[PDB]
RNA sequence: CUCCUCAUGGUCAGACUAUGUAGGGAAUUUUUGGAAU
């Protein structure tokens, strides 16, 4: 079985957007780890709210409880 | 290691919590739960006009966060639990020294 | 909160909502038990007299001490 | 054997981002729940993102009868719970 | 400014002066005081035996505190000898701040001759071991004989109260020591040091006690290496089995430097295990070893300890290193890394580069812009592209050149003598021929974070990898530039057999040469 | 378990209020109530916040769904008092 | 009358279009093939379409890796 | 873990509402511990007038923290 | 301080209760938030 877990082991050291909950905030940056409990660290992150670029925040750490979904880009 | 022996540490000290519904608390901690539940007394208190209460035992997870005052000292404070776990962890040729 | 116990304390819910009552029992997850528990809603206007209750720990955001035992 | 896995996956993991504000003792940034920022230094951290923070530069937004306004405040010495935090960022 | 506090109490007329200083700070510090400019020094108690000469002394406190013995301990006698002997006038004058209750210690003992003693009945397990060893003592009636020279035994005839022997007697000293050397003996076969059989009788030295004496590292301290070693152990493990010694009994800690490895264990590779204890020097040895893989920007105190520290852990890797060899397993290649790492102060993985003297993070990148992985690549290269790379002072671009031209690019050659012809179990005799790029005018190893001087040597090692079974090793010093050396080893069992042979030098890291190789033995 | 649990596992086979997150209440007798609080209920009066009343023969609510239970005053002799 | 898991397990195989409710979200409602699944109902999920309600639009997200804390309802389309 | 005892409740169709409003009809069919449920004949009743009908036999999966509560329809 | 787990000593026919250098109180029914506007 593909399990989220090596899904995500995969998707590590490649572009990824992250959707929260809200929509209200994507990250698009360089997937640097995830954790057991599947919290995110991201690189070179852009913050996309309303699908538009606010601004480039860089080295980020994204709360798990938070992510809706992430896709690779 | 765990912050809330670092609010158990914390009696007797005057905080302003804020809470995750924007209430503000001004009070004593008089203890804090491992739950982080706060007890405090002499505490005005301030819904989102304050209210004076002798007692107030607080949820931890509704605390969004409690500002201490600023002589605390977070070097000593911070540093106990290693301690404890070290103390709970712990031939001819004794001498090095002489006479 | 064993001090606490037998007292009439008020409880403010996660709604907003005030609860008064005498408090019997607790437990772990903050469950409470409220003897001849009332309720106010706006501050009396919108008193109900709900009698025994027990309260979620989830629902419950402080409680404090309302007035003796009886 | 069990804590020193612990402590590990902690380091490599995405938790090298406040671990690294702890040692560096560097400025970041954490967007909250309630809308306000918190731009501090990490005194202290805790795997459910409870932290201890100095010079804490708190900002908001604020709406009023005209034009929307930032506002920001000072807290020394501030303690924060691990779930009102929904991203922390290090940065330059 | 060297020595960040020592301009502001020296401005006002008191110097400091303490052991791991700046030594021009320091220079200045004793120019001002023989000078007149300062009439005050502030000595720590380690720096008597730089001795400037006073018109008076003060000793401040009798007491320093020793993490190991968890409680402060008064001075030795010798030390405050060495104290008062700089103090001479118009009178020589001598304050002296002591207790109650070593008053009439100090007071008695400086006046008066000190009353000398032996030691010996400690460390007599190594010594004995050493003298098996060198193989001068055959039995036990020729050990005897070799204790009838000692100042201990004069002292134990003049003074048996002192050694707990009660009877006074010539033979009552005989049976007294011949009992103290029956333990010793019992001690070494149990540990496996040597081996007695009966026919006057017969004693015979094993692996263990031959590398322990030679090295010198005392009973205890092979003893708990052993009980630790054992086949697929880790880095880690070694490191800790390595802090574990006794020879850490010299190295002081107060209260400070145990709370501040607390502190600094954040900021290292690695976490000390669980079931020891964390006052234990052992635990300080280790994240010193720590702060030297990784180059932390260190308290002067801890420099001095990590000085020290140095100053044992070579014969201690050594054998460390040579023990597993003698228990047979292939994981001392690791042990190996861990010794290259102690003589130079890099990690095996972070880094080939950092090895090279005097590297930091910028320098680093432009070798990640010249694209370079190995440091036999830095030979090649010429002098302009050098000159590019380093901009810094002419003694350190030096040592680097040395450190170029000592590292060998040696090639790892092997003749064996009969292919065809493979028996089992019969000691097979190869001859590797190593060669070497430039013949060396003397051995001398460059590091800057391990200031003593170090002779290079090199280990061949053969064995096969999945089995992790160390069939072959031998330690070579090479002076010449090509030479060939028989390494005479049993052959394992019938069938193919993966043979790898690696060329690993004592101090230089990457210098890893490997040559791998089947035989099908009968 | 708790000892409000305990009661609630008194309470089966009474007359029951329920007050749920969404804020309708559901009066009936209450049949069975688990550790969770997880609780079945029969011939249930619903009054929605918006006032309307409704009937129903045979609910079950989640425990983590319910606000608050009113149950009868009967129990409230014992053996809580201790 | 089989558990939902097992019934998971069958959208994983059959390979069928799954349209995924979630939580206190009636505006927009994801929808994709079931490739892989966790104990935790986090759902890696193929051709990933975003499908606001609010005639009916959507998003081509390719792959997706669901949180299963946002799932309220799962079905097949 | 505690298993919910649902059994009386098996092969009934019900009336789950659920978060956010949302209310569907259905044959009980599965259940776990976690009172995640499987529903057959499962029908989505919209806000306006209509329902859909989402699962016929291919049936459904609802998470049961998202579960509000259950009616029971027949006896 | 509280609940659970574990250990334990006791009592009763798994439960209860004292103590503990113990483990714990972020993945669906409670305390590491689906809330925010």
């Amino acid at each position: 079985p593909v399990n989220p877990k090596p899904f995500l082991k995969g998707l590590v050291n490649h572009r990824v957007g992250v959707k929260l909950k809200f929509n209200s905030t994507e990250y698009r940056g360089t997937l640097v780890s995830t954790d057991n409990y599947f919290n995110l660290q991201l690189n070179e992150a852009e913050e996309f709210v309303a699908g538009v670029s606010h601004g480039t925040l860089g080295e980020i750490f994204i709360r798990c409880n938070n992510v809706l979904y992430i896709r690779e880009l | 290691m765990k912050l809330v022996n670092f609010l158990k540490k914390l009696r007797n000290e005057q905080v302003t919590i804020e809470l995750k519904n924007g209430t503000t608390v001004w009070g004593t901690l008089q203890s804090v739960s491992p739950q982080m539940n706060a007890i405090l007394t002499d505490v005005k208190l301030t819904l989102p006009n304050i209210a004076s209460l002798q007692y107030i035992n607080i949820r931890g997870n509704t605390i969004r966060q409690i500002i201490l005052p600023d002589s605390l000292n977070l070097d000593s404070l911070l540093v106990d639990q290693k301690q404890l776990n070290s103390l709970r962890r712990s031939a001819n040729k004794r001498p090095r020294r002489g006479l | 909160l064993a001090n606490l116990i037998d007292y009439k304390l008020r409880v403010l819910t996660q709604d907003g909502r005030v609860y008064i009552g005498q408090l019997m029992a607790f437990d772990k997850h903050m469950n409470l038990v409220l003897n001849e528990c009332i309720e106010e809603r706006v501050p009396k206007v919108e008193k109900r007299v709900l009698g025994l209750t027990i309260l979620r720990g989830e629902q419950i955001l402080s409680t404090v001490v309302e007035d003796k035992p009886l | 054997e069990l804590e020193e896995l612990e402590e590990f996956e902690f380091k490599h993991g995405p938790m090298s981002l406040i671990n690294d504000a702890m040692v560096t003792r560097t400025p970041v940034i954490i967007s909250l729940r309630n809308n306000h920022k918190i731009i501090a230094r990490v005194k202290a951290f805790d795997r459910h993102c409870n932290m201890v923070l100095e010079n804490v530069k708190e900002l908001w937004t604020e709406k009023k009868g005209k034009n929307v306004i930032n506002r920001e405040r000072f807290i020394s010495k501030l303690f924060l719970r691990g779930d009102s935090v929904i991203v922390v960022l290090k940065t330059p | 400014l060297t020595d960040g506090h020592l301009r502001a109490p020296l401005k006002h007329g008191v110097g400091i002066l303490y052991k791991g200083m700046a030594s021009n700070d320091e220079r200045i510090v004793k120019r001002l005081y023989e000078y007149g400019a300062v009439s005050v020094l502030l000595i720590s108690k380690d720096c008597s035996a730089f001795a400037c000469k006073t018109d008076e002394v003060i000793i401040l406190g009798t007491n320093l505190y020793d993490g190991a013995e968890h409680k402060y301990m008064p001075y030795t006698i010798n030390e405050l000898l060495e104290m008062v002997g700089l103090a001479s006038g118009m009178a020589g004058k001598v304050l002296i701040l002591t207790s109650h209750n070593m008053k009439a210690y100090y007071k008695k003992f400086l006046i008066e001759p000190l009353p000398t003693e032996s030691y010996l009945q400690y460390i007599i397990h190594d010594t004995l071991n050493n003298e098996i060893a060198n193989s001068i003592i055959q039995s036990k009636q020729d050990c005897v004989d070799w204790f009838t020279y000692s100042y201990f035994y004069r002292r134990i005839h003049v003074n048996p109260s002192y050694y707990g022997v009660r009877d006074t007697s010539p033979h009552g000293i005989s049976v007294f020591l011949s009992n103290l050397v029956e333990t010793c003996l019992n001690d070494l076969v149990e540990s496996s040091f040597i081996e007695i059989d009966d026919t006057t009788e017969i004693i015979s030295t094993l692996s263990n006690g031959l590398i322990a004496s030679h090295y010198g590292v005392s009973f205890f301290t092979i003893q708990s290496f052993v009980s630790s070693l054992s086949n697929t152990s880790t880095l880690k493990n070694m490191l800790y089995v390595l802090s574990t010694a006794v020879e850490f009994e010299s190295v002081p800690l107060r209260k400070g430097d145990r709370a501040l490895l607390v502190k600094l264990s954040k900021r290292l590779p690695l976490r000390f295990p669980e079931h020891t204890s964390s006052g234990s020097v052992s635990f300080k040895v280790f994240l010193l070893l720590q702060a030297y893989f990784s180059r932390l920007e260190l308290p002067v105190d801890f420099q001095n300890d990590l000085k020290d520290i140095l100053e044992k852990v070579v014969p201690l890797i050594n054998v460390v290193v040579d023990i597993l060899s003698a228990n047979g397993y292939l994981n001392a290649t690791t042990a190996m890394d861990l010794a290259q790492m102690l003589i130079q102060g890099v990690w095996d993985v972070d880094n080939p580069l950092r090895q090279i003297p005097h590297f930091n993070n910028k320098i680093l990148e432009k070798c990640k812009e010249i694209n370079v992985e190995t440091v036999y690549d830095i030979m090649a290269l010429e002098d302009e592209e050098r000159d590019e790379i380093l901009t810094l002072t002419d003694s350190q671009l030096a040592q680097v050149a040395a450190f170029v031209n000592n590292y060998p690019n040696v090639e790892l050659t092997y003749s064996l003598n009969n292919s065809d012809s493979l028996i089992s179990g019969v000691k097979q005799k190869i001859t590797i021929q190593l060669t070497r790029d430039v013949e060396p005018e003397n051995l001398q190893v460059t590091s800057e974070k391990y200031p003593f001087d170090k002779l290079e040597s090199w280990w061949l090692v053969l064995g096969e990898v999945s089995k992790k079974e160390l069939y072959a090793i031998k330690k070579v010093t090479l002076n010449k530039e090509t030479q060939q050396y028989e390494l005479e080893f049993d052959t394992p069992t019938s069938g193919k057999h993966n043979l790898t042979i690696w060329c690993v030098c004592d101090s230089y890291l990457d210098a890893d040469k490997e040559l791998s190789f089947e035989i099908n033995v009968k | 378990n708790g000892i409000p649990v305990k009661l609630l596992n008194e309470a089966q086979g009474h007359i029951v209020s329920l007050e749920l997150t969404t804020g309708a209440t559901y009066r009936g007798k209450l049949v069975e109530s688990e550790d969770s609080m997880n609780v079945q209920l029969r011939d249930v009066i619903a009054t929605e916040p918006q006032g309307a009343v409704t009937h129903m023969d045979q609910i079950f609510v989640r425990g983590s769904q319910i606000k608050f239970i009113v149950v009868p005053d009967l129990l409230k002799n014992a053996p809580l008092f201790k | 009358m089989v558990p939902p898991i097992n019934c998971i397990f069958n959208f994983l195989q059959q390979q069928t279009p799954v349209t995924i409710w979630l939580f206190e979200q009636i505006g927009i409602r994801i929808k994709g093939k079931i490739v892989g699944f966790d104990e935790f109902m986090n759902v890696v999920i193929d051709e990933a379409v975003e499908i606001p309600v609010n005639v009916e639009k959507g998003t081509p997200l390719g792959k997706i890796l669901l949180k299963g804390d946002n799932i309220t309802l799962i079905t097949s389309a | 873990v505690s298993t919910p005892e649902l059994k009386k409740y098996m092969d009934k169709k019900i009336l789950l509402n659920i978060n956010g409003s949302r209310k569907v009809a259905g044959i009980l069919r599965g259940y776990d511990i976690f009172l995640n449920v499987v529903l057959d004949d499962a029908m989505e009743i919209n806000g306006e007038d209509p329902a859909n009908n989402h699962q016929l036999g291919l049936q459904t999966v609802i998470r049961g923290n998202s579960i509000i509560s259950l009616e029971a329809l027949d006896a």
